[PDB]
Protein backbone atom coordinates (compact mmCIF):
# COMPACT_ATOMS: atom_id res chain seq x y z
CA UNK A 1 0.00 0.00 0.00
CA UNK A 2 2.96 2.44 -0.16
CA UNK A 3 4.71 4.42 -3.05
CA UNK A 4 6.39 7.41 -3.92
CA UNK A 5 5.75 9.27 -7.46
CA UNK A 6 8.53 11.95 -8.74
CA UNK A 7 8.01 14.61 -11.23
CA UNK A 8 10.48 16.52 -12.39
CA UNK A 9 12.53 18.03 -15.54
CA UNK A 10 14.67 15.08 -17.87
CA UNK A 11 16.74 18.12 -19.27
CA UNK A 12 17.81 20.66 -17.33
CA UNK A 13 20.47 23.53 -18.62
CA UNK A 14 23.88 24.13 -17.47
CA UNK A 15 23.77 26.48 -14.88
CA UNK A 16 19.75 26.20 -14.15
CA UNK A 17 18.13 25.05 -11.35
CA UNK A 18 16.50 21.40 -11.01
CA UNK A 19 13.09 21.13 -9.38
CA UNK A 20 11.57 17.47 -7.71
CA UNK A 21 8.28 16.80 -6.35
CA UNK A 22 8.16 13.26 -4.81
CA UNK A 23 4.11 12.67 -3.70
CA UNK A 24 4.38 9.86 -1.12
CA UNK A 25 1.24 7.88 -0.29
CA UNK A 26 0.63 5.26 2.20
CA UNK A 27 2.48 6.76 5.22
CA UNK A 28 2.55 11.00 6.46
CA UNK A 29 5.37 12.96 6.06
CA UNK A 30 4.30 14.45 9.96
CA UNK A 31 5.96 11.15 11.09
CA UNK A 32 8.40 9.80 8.83
CA UNK A 33 11.78 11.47 6.97
CA UNK A 34 11.89 11.16 3.51
CA UNK A 35 15.67 10.84 1.78
CA UNK A 36 16.79 12.09 -1.51
CA UNK A 37 20.23 9.86 -3.09
CA UNK A 38 21.29 9.98 -6.44
CA UNK A 39 23.54 7.49 -8.83
CA UNK A 40 25.34 9.08 -11.73
CA UNK A 41 25.89 7.26 -15.22
CA UNK A 42 27.92 4.00 -14.14
CA UNK A 43 28.76 5.16 -10.36
CA UNK A 44 27.63 4.08 -7.09
CA UNK A 45 24.26 5.51 -4.84
CA UNK A 46 25.26 8.95 -3.38
CA UNK A 47 23.45 10.61 -0.27
CA UNK A 48 22.19 13.80 -0.42
CA UNK A 49 20.22 15.35 2.21
CA UNK A 50 16.83 14.50 4.63
CA UNK A 51 13.81 16.25 5.62
CA UNK A 52 12.61 14.83 8.71
CA UNK A 53 9.03 14.41 10.25
CA UNK A 54 9.52 18.02 12.45
CA UNK A 55 10.70 20.00 8.86
CA UNK A 56 14.74 20.64 10.19
CA UNK A 57 17.18 18.83 7.52
CA UNK A 58 20.25 17.22 7.41
CA UNK A 59 22.88 17.31 3.54
CA UNK A 60 25.77 16.19 2.26
CA UNK A 61 28.50 18.57 2.88
CA UNK A 62 29.36 19.13 -1.11
CA UNK A 63 25.34 19.87 -1.34
CA UNK A 64 24.89 22.21 1.38
CA UNK A 65 25.43 25.51 -0.76
CA UNK A 66 23.12 24.52 -3.28
CA UNK A 67 20.73 22.07 -2.13
CA UNK A 68 17.44 22.87 -0.22
CA UNK A 69 14.67 20.01 0.82
CA UNK A 70 11.32 21.64 1.94
CA UNK A 71 7.63 19.48 1.77
CA UNK A 72 3.86 20.21 2.76
CA UNK A 73 2.88 17.64 5.01
CA UNK A 74 -1.16 17.61 3.93
CA UNK A 75 -0.42 16.70 0.23
CA UNK A 76 1.85 13.98 1.18
CA UNK A 77 4.63 15.52 -1.11
CA UNK A 78 8.34 16.51 -0.57
CA UNK A 79 10.38 19.34 -3.14
CA UNK A 80 13.74 19.06 -4.03
CA UNK A 81 15.05 21.98 -5.37
CA UNK A 82 19.25 22.60 -6.29
CA UNK A 83 20.82 25.19 -8.10
CA UNK A 84 23.67 25.88 -10.31
CA UNK A 85 23.48 22.43 -12.23
CA UNK A 86 26.73 21.34 -14.35
CA UNK A 87 26.96 18.44 -16.98
CA UNK A 88 28.47 16.10 -13.85
CA UNK A 89 24.84 16.65 -12.19
CA UNK A 90 22.99 14.32 -14.88
CA UNK A 91 21.61 11.36 -12.67
CA UNK A 92 18.76 9.64 -11.53
CA UNK A 93 17.15 11.30 -8.25
CA UNK A 94 15.44 9.57 -6.04
CA UNK A 95 13.02 10.49 -3.27
CA UNK A 96 12.87 7.58 -1.00
CA UNK A 97 12.91 6.16 3.11
CA UNK A 98 15.18 4.94 4.28
CA UNK A 99 17.29 4.50 8.04
CA UNK A 100 14.23 2.59 9.01
CA UNK A 101 13.18 3.37 12.50
CA UNK A 102 9.67 1.36 13.78
CA UNK A 103 7.95 0.88 10.66
CA UNK A 104 8.03 -0.80 7.10
CA UNK A 105 7.33 1.80 4.80
CA UNK A 106 11.08 1.57 3.05
CA UNK A 107 10.51 2.25 -0.16
CA UNK A 108 11.87 4.23 -3.04
CA UNK A 109 10.79 6.62 -5.88
CA UNK A 110 11.31 4.67 -9.65
CA UNK A 111 13.45 7.97 -9.95
CA UNK A 112 13.72 11.05 -12.58
CA UNK A 113 16.55 10.81 -14.56
CA UNK A 114 18.31 14.40 -14.98
CA UNK A 115 20.17 15.07 -17.80
CA UNK A 116 22.14 18.36 -17.51
CA UNK A 117 23.40 19.83 -20.99
CA UNK A 118 23.43 22.48 -23.42
CA UNK A 119 22.88 20.24 -26.99
CA UNK A 120 20.14 20.65 -29.14
CA UNK A 121 17.75 17.85 -30.52
CA UNK A 122 19.88 16.23 -33.09
CA UNK A 123 19.48 12.92 -34.97
CA UNK A 124 21.65 10.09 -35.37
CA UNK A 125 24.16 9.21 -38.19
CA UNK A 126 23.67 5.55 -38.61
CA UNK A 127 26.59 3.62 -40.31
CA UNK A 128 27.13 -0.08 -41.36
CA UNK A 129 29.89 -2.14 -40.04
CA UNK A 130 30.73 -4.92 -42.53
CA UNK A 131 33.50 -7.61 -42.73
CA UNK A 132 36.43 -6.20 -43.93
CA UNK A 133 38.73 -8.84 -46.00
CA UNK A 134 40.30 -10.76 -43.61
CA UNK A 135 35.76 -17.74 -42.46
CA UNK A 136 34.31 -19.54 -39.39
CA UNK A 137 30.45 -20.47 -38.88
CA UNK A 138 29.45 -17.03 -37.23
CA UNK A 139 30.27 -13.46 -39.15
CA UNK A 140 30.04 -10.00 -36.75
CA UNK A 141 28.26 -7.29 -38.14
CA UNK A 142 27.22 -4.15 -36.83
CA UNK A 143 25.86 -0.67 -36.85
CA UNK A 144 27.38 2.51 -34.94
CA UNK A 145 25.06 5.08 -34.16
CA UNK A 146 26.91 8.77 -33.91
CA UNK A 147 26.23 12.40 -32.83
CA UNK A 148 22.78 12.26 -31.50
CA UNK A 149 21.04 13.95 -28.51
CA UNK A 150 18.72 12.99 -26.08
CA UNK A 151 19.16 9.40 -25.39
CA UNK A 152 17.61 7.24 -25.63
CA UNK A 153 18.02 5.33 -29.21
CA UNK A 154 16.48 1.85 -29.67
CA UNK A 155 17.96 -0.56 -31.96
CA UNK A 156 16.83 -3.62 -33.61
CA UNK A 157 17.99 -6.30 -35.29
CA UNK A 158 15.74 -7.35 -38.55
CA UNK A 159 13.02 -5.32 -36.58
CA UNK A 160 13.03 -7.50 -33.56
CA UNK A 161 13.13 -10.89 -35.11
CA UNK A 162 17.12 -11.31 -34.96
CA UNK A 163 17.61 -11.05 -31.25
CA UNK A 164 19.71 -14.38 -30.61
CA UNK A 165 23.94 -12.91 -30.42
CA UNK A 166 22.66 -9.08 -30.17
CA UNK A 167 24.50 -6.91 -28.02
CA UNK A 168 23.56 -3.04 -27.95
CA UNK A 169 26.16 -1.26 -25.89
CA UNK A 170 25.70 1.37 -23.42
CA UNK A 171 26.11 4.66 -25.50
CA UNK A 172 28.92 7.45 -24.23
CA UNK A 173 29.15 11.35 -24.43
CA UNK A 174 31.34 12.48 -27.51
CA UNK A 175 31.64 16.04 -26.62
CA UNK A 176 27.90 17.10 -26.55
CA UNK A 177 26.30 13.98 -28.52
CA UNK A 178 25.62 10.33 -27.60
CA UNK A 179 27.70 7.69 -29.53
CA UNK A 180 27.06 3.85 -29.29
CA UNK A 181 27.04 0.47 -31.41
CA UNK A 182 25.33 -2.65 -31.40
CA UNK A 183 26.87 -6.20 -33.02
CA UNK A 184 24.95 -9.33 -34.26
CA UNK A 185 26.49 -12.43 -35.00
CA UNK A 186 24.94 -13.91 -37.71
CA UNK A 187 26.05 -17.42 -39.37
CA UNK A 188 28.28 -17.15 -42.61
CA UNK A 189 25.88 -19.87 -43.82
CA UNK A 190 22.67 -17.55 -44.15
CA UNK A 191 24.57 -14.16 -44.88
CA UNK A 192 24.53 -12.05 -47.82
CA UNK A 193 21.83 -14.41 -48.83
CA UNK A 194 19.63 -13.92 -45.56
CA UNK A 195 19.45 -10.00 -45.37
CA UNK A 196 20.79 -8.18 -41.84
CA UNK A 197 19.66 -4.51 -41.11
CA UNK A 198 19.52 -2.55 -38.53
CA UNK A 199 17.05 -0.41 -37.25
CA UNK A 200 17.83 2.56 -35.59
CA UNK A 201 15.12 4.70 -33.52
CA UNK A 202 15.52 8.23 -31.77
CA UNK A 203 12.26 9.16 -30.90
CA UNK A 204 13.26 13.00 -29.58
CA UNK A 205 14.37 13.45 -33.13
CA UNK A 206 11.36 11.31 -34.94
CA UNK A 207 13.91 9.17 -36.51
CA UNK A 208 13.99 6.33 -37.90
CA UNK A 209 16.78 4.64 -40.04
CA UNK A 210 16.92 1.14 -41.80
CA UNK A 211 20.97 0.14 -42.31
CA UNK A 212 21.18 -3.09 -44.50
CA UNK A 213 24.66 -4.91 -43.88
CA UNK A 214 26.18 -5.52 -46.84
CA UNK A 215 30.00 -7.01 -47.79
CA UNK A 216 32.38 -4.65 -48.61
CA UNK B 1 31.30 11.82 7.02
CA UNK B 2 31.52 8.36 8.27
CA UNK B 3 33.37 6.86 5.16
CA UNK B 4 31.78 3.04 4.20
CA UNK B 5 34.45 0.71 2.70
CA UNK B 6 32.56 -2.24 1.28
CA UNK B 7 34.39 -5.28 -0.77
CA UNK B 8 35.08 -7.09 -2.51
CA UNK B 9 34.12 -4.78 -5.38
CA UNK B 10 32.80 -7.72 -7.10
CA UNK B 11 32.43 -11.35 -5.74
CA UNK B 12 31.58 -14.23 -8.60
CA UNK B 13 29.77 -16.83 -7.45
CA UNK B 14 27.91 -19.98 -8.43
CA UNK B 15 24.19 -20.77 -8.60
CA UNK B 16 23.35 -22.42 -4.88
CA UNK B 17 26.89 -21.35 -3.01
CA UNK B 18 27.55 -18.68 -0.33
CA UNK B 19 28.40 -14.78 -1.14
CA UNK B 20 29.73 -13.16 1.82
CA UNK B 21 29.73 -9.38 1.50
CA UNK B 22 31.93 -6.80 3.99
CA UNK B 23 31.31 -3.22 5.11
CA UNK B 24 33.64 -1.32 7.25
CA UNK B 25 32.80 2.18 8.69
CA UNK B 26 35.06 4.80 9.66
CA UNK B 27 34.07 5.10 13.12
CA UNK B 28 31.55 3.22 14.98
CA UNK B 29 27.86 4.26 13.68
CA UNK B 30 25.93 3.23 17.15
CA UNK B 31 23.75 5.82 17.74
CA UNK B 32 23.27 7.60 21.06
CA UNK B 33 19.46 5.72 21.18
CA UNK B 34 21.63 2.06 20.94
CA UNK B 35 20.02 1.31 17.89
CA UNK B 36 22.65 0.84 14.71
CA UNK B 37 20.86 2.21 11.76
CA UNK B 38 23.36 -0.34 9.37
CA UNK B 39 21.54 -0.81 6.08
CA UNK B 40 21.88 -3.19 2.83
CA UNK B 41 19.86 -2.67 -0.70
CA UNK B 42 19.89 -4.33 -3.84
CA UNK B 43 19.96 -2.85 -6.60
CA UNK B 44 18.66 -4.64 -10.40
CA UNK B 45 19.85 -3.01 -14.01
CA UNK B 46 17.15 -0.50 -14.34
CA UNK B 47 15.63 -0.57 -10.98
CA UNK B 48 15.65 1.60 -7.72
CA UNK B 49 17.20 0.42 -5.21
CA UNK B 50 15.56 -2.37 -2.60
CA UNK B 51 15.78 -2.49 1.14
CA UNK B 52 16.83 -6.38 2.08
CA UNK B 53 18.20 -5.37 5.57
CA UNK B 54 17.49 -2.84 8.33
CA UNK B 55 19.31 -2.27 11.41
CA UNK B 56 22.29 -4.51 10.58
CA UNK B 57 20.40 -7.79 10.97
CA UNK B 58 16.60 -7.24 10.63
CA UNK B 59 14.99 -8.83 7.47
CA UNK B 60 12.96 -5.97 5.32
CA UNK B 61 9.30 -7.41 4.44
CA UNK B 62 9.42 -10.21 1.66
CA UNK B 63 13.30 -10.94 2.28
CA UNK B 64 13.77 -14.49 1.84
CA UNK B 65 16.00 -15.98 4.69
CA UNK B 66 18.63 -16.86 2.73
CA UNK B 67 20.04 -13.00 3.31
CA UNK B 68 21.66 -12.49 6.92
CA UNK B 69 23.04 -9.11 8.45
CA UNK B 70 25.66 -9.23 10.82
CA UNK B 71 28.11 -7.72 12.69
CA UNK B 72 28.72 -4.62 15.10
CA UNK B 73 30.97 -1.31 16.28
CA UNK B 74 32.65 -0.86 12.51
CA UNK B 75 32.70 -4.26 10.89
CA UNK B 76 29.09 -5.70 9.05
CA UNK B 77 28.74 -8.72 6.80
CA UNK B 78 25.82 -9.69 4.38
CA UNK B 79 25.64 -12.85 3.83
CA UNK B 80 23.26 -14.80 0.98
CA UNK B 81 23.26 -18.58 1.64
CA UNK B 82 22.37 -19.98 -1.99
CA UNK B 83 22.43 -17.51 -4.53
CA UNK B 84 19.83 -17.47 -6.95
CA UNK B 85 19.60 -15.64 -10.12
CA UNK B 86 17.04 -13.15 -9.03
CA UNK B 87 19.74 -12.19 -5.86
CA UNK B 88 21.86 -10.69 -8.40
CA UNK B 89 22.74 -7.40 -8.65
CA UNK B 90 25.01 -4.75 -6.54
CA UNK B 91 24.88 -4.24 -3.07
CA UNK B 92 25.44 -1.20 -1.27
CA UNK B 93 25.66 -1.22 2.62
CA UNK B 94 24.24 2.31 4.13
CA UNK B 95 24.64 4.09 7.57
CA UNK B 96 21.88 5.87 8.53
CA UNK B 97 23.17 6.27 12.21
CA UNK B 98 25.76 9.73 11.75
CA UNK B 99 24.62 12.51 9.23
CA UNK B 100 25.54 13.26 6.76
CA UNK B 101 24.30 9.83 6.08
CA UNK B 102 26.58 7.40 3.48
CA UNK B 103 26.66 4.78 1.16
CA UNK B 104 29.58 1.80 0.67
CA UNK B 105 31.02 1.77 -3.12
CA UNK B 106 29.11 -1.42 -4.17
CA UNK B 107 30.08 -4.82 -4.61
CA UNK B 108 28.67 -6.61 -7.87
CA UNK B 109 27.36 -10.06 -7.47
CA UNK B 110 27.81 -11.83 -10.39
CA UNK B 111 28.23 -15.11 -11.85
CA UNK B 112 31.16 -17.26 -11.50
CA UNK B 113 31.83 -19.68 -15.27
CA UNK B 114 34.42 -20.93 -16.98
CA UNK B 115 37.39 -18.41 -18.60
CA UNK B 116 36.64 -17.41 -22.02
CA UNK B 117 38.47 -15.88 -24.28
CA UNK B 118 37.02 -12.59 -26.54
CA UNK B 119 36.13 -12.66 -29.85
CA UNK B 120 37.59 -9.44 -31.72
CA UNK B 121 36.03 -7.69 -34.61
CA UNK B 122 37.96 -4.41 -36.42
CA UNK B 123 36.14 -2.21 -38.44
CA UNK B 124 37.66 0.10 -41.05
CA UNK B 125 35.28 3.44 -40.67
CA UNK B 126 32.37 2.69 -43.88
CA UNK B 127 32.31 4.71 -47.12
CA UNK B 128 29.50 6.41 -45.90
CA UNK B 129 31.42 7.97 -43.03
CA UNK B 130 34.18 9.24 -44.82
CA UNK B 131 32.42 10.94 -47.13
CA UNK B 132 31.29 12.91 -44.08
CA UNK B 133 34.83 13.83 -43.29
CA UNK B 134 35.07 11.26 -40.10
CA UNK B 135 36.81 8.38 -39.57
CA UNK B 136 35.89 5.89 -36.71
CA UNK B 137 37.25 2.15 -36.41
CA UNK B 138 35.52 0.21 -34.53
CA UNK B 139 36.63 -3.02 -32.38
CA UNK B 140 34.02 -5.15 -30.82
CA UNK B 141 35.62 -7.68 -27.97
CA UNK B 142 32.89 -10.32 -27.11
CA UNK B 143 31.32 -13.23 -25.24
CA UNK B 144 34.86 -13.49 -22.78
CA UNK B 145 34.96 -14.26 -19.16
CA UNK B 146 36.05 -12.66 -16.67
CA UNK B 147 35.43 -8.67 -17.23
CA UNK B 148 38.66 -7.51 -16.70
CA UNK B 149 40.19 -7.32 -19.86
CA UNK B 150 42.51 -3.88 -21.66
CA UNK B 151 42.52 -2.69 -24.93
CA UNK B 152 45.12 -1.31 -26.64
CA UNK B 153 44.77 0.95 -30.04
CA UNK B 154 47.94 0.91 -32.36
CA UNK B 155 48.26 3.00 -35.08
CA UNK B 156 51.34 2.45 -37.47
CA UNK B 157 53.31 0.54 -34.01
CA UNK B 158 52.22 3.37 -31.62
CA UNK B 159 49.65 3.58 -28.62
CA UNK B 160 46.84 5.86 -28.66
CA UNK B 161 45.10 7.10 -25.89
CA UNK B 162 43.12 10.43 -27.23
CA UNK B 163 39.88 9.84 -28.76
CA UNK B 164 39.05 6.27 -27.77
CA UNK B 165 35.82 5.16 -26.34
CA UNK B 166 35.23 2.30 -24.51
CA UNK B 167 32.01 0.73 -23.08
CA UNK B 168 31.02 -2.77 -21.84
CA UNK B 169 27.78 -4.68 -21.58
CA UNK B 170 26.36 -6.38 -18.40
CA UNK B 171 26.92 -9.49 -17.85
CA UNK B 172 24.70 -11.74 -20.31
CA UNK B 173 22.07 -13.18 -18.61
CA UNK B 174 21.61 -16.25 -20.89
CA UNK B 175 25.68 -17.12 -20.91
CA UNK B 176 27.06 -15.08 -18.48
CA UNK B 177 29.77 -13.68 -20.45
CA UNK B 178 30.95 -9.78 -20.84
CA UNK B 179 31.36 -7.81 -24.02
CA UNK B 180 32.71 -5.13 -25.10
CA UNK B 181 32.94 -2.47 -28.10
CA UNK B 182 36.31 0.19 -28.28
CA UNK B 183 35.85 2.89 -30.98
CA UNK B 184 38.58 5.20 -32.00
CA UNK B 185 37.26 8.15 -33.88
CA UNK B 186 40.08 10.06 -35.71
CA UNK B 187 38.96 12.92 -38.43
CA UNK B 188 39.39 11.65 -42.19
CA UNK B 189 42.53 13.54 -42.70
CA UNK B 190 44.38 11.83 -39.81
CA UNK B 191 42.82 8.42 -40.69
CA UNK B 192 44.28 8.52 -44.24
CA UNK B 193 47.67 9.89 -42.85
CA UNK B 194 48.55 6.36 -41.35
CA UNK B 195 48.16 2.72 -42.46
CA UNK B 196 48.02 0.20 -39.92
CA UNK B 197 45.29 0.15 -37.38
CA UNK B 198 45.38 -2.30 -34.90
CA UNK B 199 42.92 -3.36 -31.86
CA UNK B 200 45.16 -5.44 -28.61
CA UNK B 201 42.94 -7.30 -25.89
CA UNK B 202 45.20 -8.88 -23.09
CA UNK B 203 42.57 -10.78 -21.48
CA UNK B 204 43.74 -13.50 -18.93
CA UNK B 205 42.99 -16.37 -21.22
CA UNK B 206 46.17 -16.14 -22.63
CA UNK B 207 49.48 -15.26 -22.07
CA UNK B 208 49.61 -13.32 -25.23
CA UNK B 209 47.24 -10.62 -26.61
CA UNK B 210 44.52 -10.98 -29.49
CA UNK B 211 45.17 -8.54 -31.93
CA UNK B 212 43.20 -7.73 -34.94
CA UNK B 213 44.05 -5.18 -37.39
CA UNK B 214 43.85 -4.19 -40.62
CA UNK B 215 46.03 -2.05 -42.95
CA UNK B 216 44.10 1.09 -44.88
CA UNK B 217 46.03 0.40 -48.27
CA UNK B 218 44.78 -3.92 -48.38
CA UNK B 219 41.09 -2.22 -48.56
C1 LIG C 1 31.92 19.02 -11.96
O1 LIG C 1 31.58 19.22 -10.59
C2 LIG C 1 32.28 20.34 -9.99
C3 LIG C 1 31.89 20.45 -8.51
O2 LIG C 1 32.22 19.23 -7.84
C4 LIG C 1 31.95 21.63 -10.75
O3 LIG C 1 32.60 22.78 -10.18
C5 LIG C 1 32.33 21.49 -12.22
O4 LIG C 1 31.90 22.63 -12.97
C6 LIG C 1 31.65 20.26 -12.81
N1 LIG C 1 32.10 20.10 -14.19
C7 LIG C 1 31.35 19.64 -15.21
C8 LIG C 1 32.05 19.57 -16.55
O5 LIG C 1 30.18 19.29 -15.12
CL1 LIG D 1 12.03 8.84 10.58
NI1 LIG E 1 50.47 10.17 -36.57
NI1 LIG F 1 40.51 -3.59 -45.00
Amino acid sequence: EVQLVESGPGLVQPSQSLSITCTVSGFSLSTYGVHWVRQSPGKGLEWLGVIWSGGSTDYNAAFISRLSITKDNSKSQVFFKMNSLQPNDTAVYYCDRMRITTDWFAYWGQGTLVTVSAAKTTPPSVYPLAPGSATNSMVTLGCLVKGYFPEPVTVTWNSGSLSSGVHTFPAVLQSDLYTLSSSVTVPSSTWPSETVTCNVAHPASSTKVDKKIVPR
Amino acid sequence: DVLMTQSPLSLPVSLGDQASISCRSSQTIVHSNGNTYLEWYLQKPGQSPKLLIYKVSNRFYGVPDRFSGSGSGTDFTLKISRVEAEDLGVYYCFQGSHVPYTFGGGTKLEIKRADAAPTVSIFPPSSEQLTSGGASVVCFLNNFYPKDINVKWKIDGSERQNGVLNSWTDQDSKDSTYSMSSTLTLTKDEYERHNSYTCEATHKTSTSPIVKSFNRNEC
